[PDB]
């Protein structure tokens, strides 16, 4: 009942706030791609000096 | 570069990976190297679908 009471709360937050579950899977997922990005390069290049 | 790879693009496309595996072992594909193996890979899947 505890995780049932989960789900309903959640679902029911991600519908009043118009928010998609894939968007929060990407804004609360713990996985990465792990391979650097050309914003991560741009930043690197663009702090170096 | 060559490391695209099966599950990332599952995760990012949002498909199941079973699926993506499948569709990749029936069009004859083991390496995602040009669009052409992806979008072959997609016509299956959407075809499956």
């Amino acid at each position: 009942p505890r995780l049932v009471i989960w789900l309903y709360q959640v679902t029911q937050w991600l519908t009043e706030a118009e928010i998609t579950t894939e968007a929060i899977w990407l804004l609360c997922t713990p996985e990465f791609s792990g391979n650097i990005s050309p914003e991560i390069s741009n930043l690197l290049n663009n702090l170096r000096p | 570069q060559q490391t695209l790879t099966a599950d990332r693009l599952a995760s990012v496309m949002g498909l199941d990976i079973s699926m993506v595996t499948q569709a990749m072992v029936s069009a004859g594909v083991n390496q995602l190297q040009c669009w052409q193996d992806i979008n072959t890979v997609l016509q299956w899947i959407d075809v499956a679908s």
